[PDB]
RNA sequence: UAAUUGCGAUAACGAACGAGACCUUAACCUACUAAAUAGUGGUGCUAGCAUUUGCUGGUUAUCCACUUCUUAGAGGGACUAUCGGUUUCAAGCCGAUGGAAGUUUGAGGCAAUAACAGGUCUGUGAUGCCCUUAGACGUUCUGGGCCGCACGCGCGCUACACUGACGGAGCCAGCGAGUCUAACCUUGGCCGAGAGGUCUUGGUAAUCUUGUGAAACUCCGUCGUGCUGGGGAUAGAGCAUUGUAAUUAUUGCUCUUCAACGAGGAAUUCCUAGUAAGCGCAAGUCAUCAGCUUGCGUUGAUUACGUCCCUGCCCUUUGUACACACC
């Protein structure tokens, strides 16, 4: 609760403009890049998964895999 | 015709017939193993030598004995040592070497069982060789 | 999952039951800090409001909170099972109840000052104290302060 | 290439294996070399294997342990803190999403990238308590490095929100460029520190 | 083309056998739902509520169709795990024996599975038929 | 950074007070026609490669 | 002028000694842990490993 | 270790002191000669036997051994 | 005729032997017909004990057994081709117990 | 060398006890033997799926053949085999090959002459002496105590968490035990949420529990890093079981407050490969009760292959006014 709790909508494009300075994708490199908390991260990825930038590298669970698209 | 195959306490029986490369295991197909981590280790004595290489033979596996890891093991051992003898015995002992040189030269216990057998616990400790904490005073 | 966005209707530590609740986390368990309430009963009272329990108590109603509160304070009318309940059979009524308050407490002490008024030996190891379940006193919980 | 299929349904993209030149099931396996010479037979790559749980004999003598697959020996290494003993699946599952993010950041051939951070935290100089600046063994590196790697990844990921494949990912990646702001390489440049005061 | 409850191993199945059930609408369901924890050795009942039941029903119908007949105490020791039970050391726990045996009996009054000449239930012919269904759906929807 | 590693030719014995040392008759590499004596920690055989920054440093036995 | 002794160990006694503790109620020995160890192999109790 | 006793080398000496022309410096000719002019009463007695006068007779043509 | 199993336990190896070997061709020497003698598995009776009389020393434990061992021999017969040759299985220490 | 194991040096030679050898068990044997109390195929009995006949299957009085897996008898097999390096001259040691097994092949049982004022008279209808013996220190009955709590110590169980907790899902052993004067191991139904109750059934046993459908573990989801959803100490209320008798809660179950604990100071224990550790199961103690012990298997590492820095022990030397032998 000490950051990003449920929103992180006042800088709401910073979940567009992300992919550049970082390659990987992660629940934690997400609570690590000072933006999102990983209290929403699980589902909130998915979204992006489902349509987006990032590409799937395995069907991990308890823990994540993304690429940025070529 | 009829092999074995064991690591620790599992027992996996390999029955190779002439056939059309119906490999089981349970019932289910070899590709349903479900160690998840372990699926490759059933794939070893078949990638090693040809990758497809066999649409002639069927292994019919059943492993009882052991846990995950040991009866897992115990199949991919099995089904290599059932083509080892189909080839040893109905095709030729050339190939059978052939294909037995790949296998030793990749050797994790496909075909021979590995001898390290759980070594009895002696009283005055938990485990084998591990004693209870002493205390002088 | 959705639009969360929520300008002005987000919810932070809020009033409910006698007790503040943490509205950054997921119902059930948020609703525990309430003293009598614990995992299993808030689930199974959250699951019985039928609220979305995949939601946190800054956006989830400003009714089915009291909702839910009334199912606690009648928890044998609104078809819960009585062994469900932490006080049954009180000790002078037969009901069956839930303590949801600053009043656990008060019914703890009541039963020990009670049991201290029977001289009973129970009642007697709470004054003194001591354990009272049969417990070894010879080395566990020696400082206690 | 070499589309083979037989009566059990699998997809060719294991088919596809050896028929080319060899690789993991993922990563390609040739393009590894040692950015040194002392630290080979110790490193123990070709032979190459599919996964990291050859459950075979490595201790019955003295230097068989150098002939196991370095990729096994970090998991064997991660088989540790008394509470993951055993649990050699989760290991080798730990050391599968590392390995992937080792491809997916800085992709360098995953296993080169491990094992040049090996080679390059294998502590050249030691103390012995006698503190006399004794040298080290190349198989000492070696095993010493990986015990480096995987308890900073261990003291990494305790207790914070990157789970421990990634702990370990990172740590790796940052021992294999070289930089001193990892564990492992700080702990090798803390050992080698009394290499002058104490000859 | 030769397609049965082997050739989908573990979870895919379900993923198709528990829409199934959702799909026939009969729920089966004897209220316990989001009483039970559906095992005494258990701390918490399951997460969702809606598809408890249904997964249940699944694992129990494919269980009993790769075996022989089987039997409530059975499926009690298969279902139920280990116990935190405080201080002490963990212990295998049985599950709770009302869920395993409503479901059974909602396999009988399904008819997926029947009785056994020598004890306990065997898997019923529609009932055969239809874990074959759901199998075959499985393996031509996502391999 | 100077440049220099050798390789253990012969191994002498046990050296130190608990018995962890071990001397290496080493080869050098470069300057092939040079055999230095040293100690090292780890478990050794011959045919082994070994990394030493100081080149001209006679490593003698631990009492 | 007794209770009931038909349970614990009060209601058993070794078959040569009657002595209530170690009694080695295994098998149908129903004697004590040392006459046990004493007149083991004339049972046909040995010891081998 | 694998150092062998006096019942094993004085046997091995007293069966080569009377049987040099006779078995080979095979261990597998060496015991089943040992089987029929020897009274050993455990296979692994007579395994340690044969082999013990297979490295004797194995070493005698390098010269002579003492005792 | 009638159809009969015998039942060889025992703890003595070689007089469960002398008798399932002479059972065997005491059936020969009739030219009888019957399911070759089965070896159910040793019952190894490992019991635990304490080899001090007390509770002083170091902890030593010391484990007896009791092996006890059991075949059995089906066949058919007439009544004195088995009266007489369930009288011939009397070696002390092999127990028979023969069912029809 | 594990060894007074051997080589060897040599007024010794030849030996004996111990060690070893031996026995038990654990590894292997497409070799012999024999098996609906073990297992495997093929014929019918067949329900699905696909239909050119095949996948999974049940067919516990349904058909034949067999002994690869299982079992247990007799045997076989390893003796560091072979080849190299090092061996003073050998004993041996070290590598590689092969081998099922190469560290006494792994683990045990047995364990010389002896010394302890080590423990045990509370194991004995073993027993000297002393004491007690009719208000008994004998035996028996009720009740309480052994458990009691300013505190110190030891053996341990559970944790401090994300390599984790919680839920569904995968469904993976071995060692054993289990009742005829009778209530032991309990399969299968119905009820309850659960412990548990209930109507039965099999098992005196490779036959039934039991395939002990163990646990850790593996898959997918909930948790999001919080003294938190980690931890379950403490206490409250209710239901059963065991027992003539649960109060000082036997135990199990349901709900509830949810303590310390942020990985541990000085010190200190165990251990070298299926071993440490993690995991549970069986048996013993049992009418009930494990956090205990004895065995067992599932998962399976790290480091080492050395040494006398510490401790312990042995041998040798050495001093003695000791010989009841430093009490
Ligand atoms: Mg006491
Ligand atoms: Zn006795």
């Amino acid at each position: 609760a000490q950051h990003a709790v449920i929103l992180d909508q006042e800088k709401y494009d910073r979940i567009l403009k992300e992919v550049p300075t970082y390659r990987y994708v992660s629940v934690s490199v997400l609570v690590d890049r000072l933006k999102i908390g990983g209290s929403l991260a699980r589902i909130a990825l998915r979204h992006l998964e489902k349509e987006g930038i990032i590409k799937p590298i395995s069907k991990h669970s308890k823990q994540a895999i993304y690429t940025r698209a070529t | 015709v009829q092999t074995f195959g064991k690591k620790k306490s599992a027992t996996a029986v390999a029955h190779v017939k002439a056939g059309k490369g119906l490999i089981k295991v349970n019932g289910s197909p070899i590709t349903l193993v479900e160690p998840e981590i372990l699926r490759f280790k059933v794939y070893e004595p078949l990638l090693l030598v040809g990758l497809d290489k066999f649409s002639n033979i069927d292994i019919r596996v059943r492993v009882t004995g052991g846990g995950h890891v040991s009866q897992v093991y115990a199949i991919r051992q099995a089904i290599a040592k059932g083509l080892v003898a189909y080839h040893q015995k109905y095709v030729d002992e050339q190939s059978k070497n052939e294909l037995k040189k790949a296998f030793t030269s990749y050797d994790r216990t496909l075909l021979i069982a590995d001898s390290r057998r759980p070594e009895p616990k002696k009283f005055g400790g938990k485990g084998a060789r591990s004693r209870f904490q002493k205390s002088y005073r | 999952s959705l639009v969360v966005q929520e300008q002005g209707s987000f919810q932070h530590i809020l009033r409910l039951l006698n007790t503040n609740v943490d509205g950054n986390i997921k119902i059930v368990y948020a609703l525990t800090t309430i003293k009598g309430v614990g995992r299993r009963y808030s689930n199974l009272v959250c699951k019985k409001a039928d609220v979305d329990l995949h939601k946190r108590a800054g956006e989830l109603t400003q009714e089915e909170l009291e909702r839910i509160v009334q199912i606690m304070q009648n928890p044998t009318h609104y078809k819960i099972p009585a062994w469900f309940l932490n006080r049954q059979n009180d000790i002078t009524d037969g009901k069956d109840y839930h303590t949801l308050a600053n009043n656990v407490e008060s019914k703890l002490r009541d039963d020990l000052e009670r049991l201290k008024k029977i001289r009973a030996h129970r009642g007697i190891r709470h004054f003194w104290g001591l354990r009272v379940r049969g417990q070894h006193t010879k080395t566990t919980g020696r400082r206690r302060a | 290439f070499t589309p083979v299929v037989l009566a059990t349904p699998i997809p060719e993209e294991v088919q596809q294996a050896q028929t080319e030149i060899k690789l993991f099931n993922k990563w390609s396996f040739e393009e590894v070399e040692v950015k040194d010479a002392s630290l080979v037979d110790y490193v123990q790559v070709r032979q190459p294997i599919f996964v990291a749980h050859t459950a075979g004999r490595y201790a019955n003598k003295r230097f068989r342990k150098a002939q196991c697959p370095i990729i096994e020996r970090l998991t064997n290494s991660l088989m540790m803190n008394g509470r993951n003993n055993g649990k050699k699946l989760k290991a080798v599952r730990i050391i599968k999403h590392t390995l992937d993010i080792i491809n997916v950041l800085t992709d360098q051939n995953p296993i080169q990238v491990v094992v040049d951070a090996i080679t390059n935290t294998g502590p050249r100089e030691d103390t012995t308590r006698v503190r006399q600046a004794v040298d080290v063994s190349p198989l000492r590196r070696v095993n010493q490095a990986i015990a480096l790697l995987t308890i900073g990844a261990r003291e990494a990921a305790f207790r914070n929100i990157k789970t421990i494949a990634e702990t370990l990912a990172e740590e790796l990646i940052n021992a294999a460029k070289g930089s001193s702001t990892s564990y492992a390489i700080k702990k090798k440049d803390e050992l080698e520190r009394v290499a002058k005061s104490n000859r | 083309p030769g397609v049965s409850v082997r050739d989908v191993a573990a979870q895919d199945f379900i993923n198709a056998y528990a829409s199934f059930l959702q799909r026939q609408g009969k729920l089966e369901v004897p209220g316990y739902v989001d009483i039970v924890k559906t095992s005494s050795g258990n701390e918490m009942p399951p997460q969702d509520a809606e598809g408890w039941f249904y997964k249940r029903a699944a694992s129990v119908a494919r269980h009993i169709y790769m075996r022989k007949q089987v039997g409530v105490g059975k499926l009690n020791k298969l279902y139920g795990g280990a116990k935190s039970r405080g201080v002490r050391p963990y212990k295998h726990i049985d599950a709770s024996g009302s869920i395993n045996r409503k479901v059974l009996q909602a396999l009988e009054k399904i008819g997926i599975v029947e009785i056994s000449p020598k004890g306990g239930r065997r898997i019923s012919e529609n009932g055969q038929r239809d874990l074959d269904r759901i199998a075959a759906q499985t393996l031509e929807e996502d391999e | 950074t100077p440049v220099t590693l050798a390789k253990v030719i012969k191994v002498l014995g046990r050296t130190g007070s608990r018995g962890g040392v071990t001397q290496v008759r080493v080869e050098f590499l470069e300057d092939t026609s040079r055999t230095i004596v040293r100690n090292v920690k780890g478990p050794v055989r011959e045919n082994d490669i070994l990394v030493l920054m100081e080149s001209e440093r006679e490593a003698r036995r631990l009492r | 002028f007794s209770h009931p002794r038909r349970y614990g160990k009060g209601s058993r006694q070794c078959r040569v000694c009657s002595s209530h503790t170690g009694l080695i109620r295994k098998y149908g020995l129903n004697i004590c842990r040392q006459c046990f160890r004493e007149k083991a192999n004339d049972i046909g109790f040995n010891k081998f490993r | 270790g694998r150092v062998r006793t006096k019942t094993v080398k004085r046997a091995s000496k007293a069966l080569i002191e009377r049987y040099y022309p006779k078995l080979t410096l095979d261990f597998q000719t060496n015991k089943r000669l040992c089987d029929e002019i020897a009274t050993i009463q455990s296979k692994r007695l007579r395994n340690k036997i044969a082999g013990y006068t297979t490295h004797l007779m194995k070493r005698i043509q390098k010269g002579p051994v003492r005792g | 005729i009638i159809k009969i199993r015998i039942t060889l336990t025992s703890t003595k190896v070689k007089q469960l032997e002398n008798v399932s070997s002479n059972i065997v061709k005491n059936a020969e020497q009739h030219n009888l017909v019957k399911k070759g003698p089965v070896r159910l598995p040793t019952k190894v009776l490992k019991i635990s004990t304490r080899k001090t009389p007390n509770g002083e020393g170091s902890k030593t434990w010391e484990t007896y057994e009791m092996r006890i061992h059991k075949r059995y021999i089906d066949l058919e017969a007439p009544v004195q081709i088995v009266k007489r040759i369930t009288q011939i299985t009397i070696e002390p220490g092999v127990d028979v117990e023969v069912v029809v």
